[PDB]
């Protein structure tokens, strides 16, 4: 109760199962809502569309008791390539921003 | 008391302070008249109605919600865990920042 929201990072090299592992302890949790956003759901979206998607994704969460949620290929959600760098900076605060705000009360 | 209402009561249109009232009414008449699978009066015996302040307390707290807007929420969920004292230092900032506030109040 002290920590109502808690977060975690899966990470490893390319090629070695980190989504289908996130999804089956994901589904080991037996919580009454569960969602799995990624970027092949949203493919050729502008910035703005992207995050009005995750806007809208997150706020259901928001409106049960106690939740899960999965972010895969988090390189991806954010257009990211070695030249440059170039990469999305809107996305980015958005995540930065959600990643540190608890939902409402006794949840 | 009407002077620690009025005093809890702030940025209320006076529509909004006799709604309190109205409600006020309204939970301490339902006090007294139940039934589920039939309806029944509290067999007229409740001619001692009296109206305690936790009724009001009550109605303010789930019951008439300004529209202006208020500051609860966010002391509530700004200060989660408190404060504690563990060292010098929150003293020291906290009598800055009692001294900035003297200070701006009589420039
Ligand atoms: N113990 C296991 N650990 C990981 N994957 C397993 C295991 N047993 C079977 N698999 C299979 O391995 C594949 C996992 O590939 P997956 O695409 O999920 O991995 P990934 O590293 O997240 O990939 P990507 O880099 O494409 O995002 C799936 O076919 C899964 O069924």
């Amino acid at each position: 109760d002290r920590t109502p929201l808690v977060s975690v990072l899966l990470e490893g090299p390319p090629h070695s199962g980190k989504t289908a592992l996130a999804a089956k302890i994901a589904e080991e949790s037996n919580f009454p809502f569960i969602k799995i956003c990624s970027p092949d759901k949203m493919i050729g979206f502008s910035e703005t569309a992207k995050c009005q998607a995750m806007k809208k994704i997150f706020d259901d969460a928001y409106k049960s008791q106690l939740s899960c949620v999965v972010v895969d290929d988090i390189e991806r959600l954010l257009d990211y390539v070695p030249i440059g760098p170039r990469f999305s900076n809107l996305v980015l605060q958005a995540l930065l921003v959600l990643l540190k705000k608890a939902p409402p009360q006794g949840r | 008391d009407i002077k620690e209402l009025a005093v809890e009561t702030k940025n209320f249109s006076g529509a909004e302070l006799e709604g309190l009232v109205r409600a006020a009414q309204s939970t301490a008449m339902n006090r007294h008249i139940k039934a589920s699978t039939k309806v029944e009066v509290d067999m007229e015996k409740a001619e001692s109605l009296q109206v305690t302040r936790g009724d009001f307390l009550a109605s303010l707290e789930n019951d008439i919600k300004p529209a202006f807007g208020t500051n609860q929420e966010d002391y509530a969920s700004y200060i989660m865990n408190g404060i504690i004292k563990w060292g010098d230092p929150v003293t020291r900032v906290l009598d800055d920042g009692e001294l900035l506030v003297q200070q701006t109040k009589n420039s």
